[PDB]
């Protein structure tokens, strides 16, 4: 009984350790809006005449 | 055809970790199933016919 519980204390030892690690790589980016109309500041002003 | 073959039971070894302290619990649970973990002297001399 002894060496059994023993050897379970150690056993527990090794099994705490570290495997790998993951993680997200996420910083730097941003989104994408869209913009769909052209931004064109044209008016256009002819006289009464059309001269 | 025929064989003969030895049990002795069937048991999970995991990898990562030292084989020598995972075989002390196995050979600990090995010692009971044989009945040798506590001290004993044999008795079968009068298991026997003629």
């Amino acid at each position: 009984e002894d060496m059994a519980k023993i050897y379970g204390a150690v056993a527990a030892v090794s099994k705490n350790v570290n495997s790998s690690v993951t993680y997200e790589v996420k910083r730097g980016t941003h989104e994408l809006i869209k913009v769909p109309t052209i931004p064109h500041n044209l008016v256009l002003i002819q006289s009464d005449n059309g001269k | 055809h025929a064989l003969i073959k030895e049990d002795l039971g069937q048991w999970p070894v995991e990898t990562g970790i030292s084989l020598v302290n995972q075989a002390g619990v196995f050979a600990v649970q090995l010692a009971n199933k044989l009945g040798i973990d506590k001290p004993f002297v044999l008795d079968a001399g009068s298991n026997y016919f003629t």
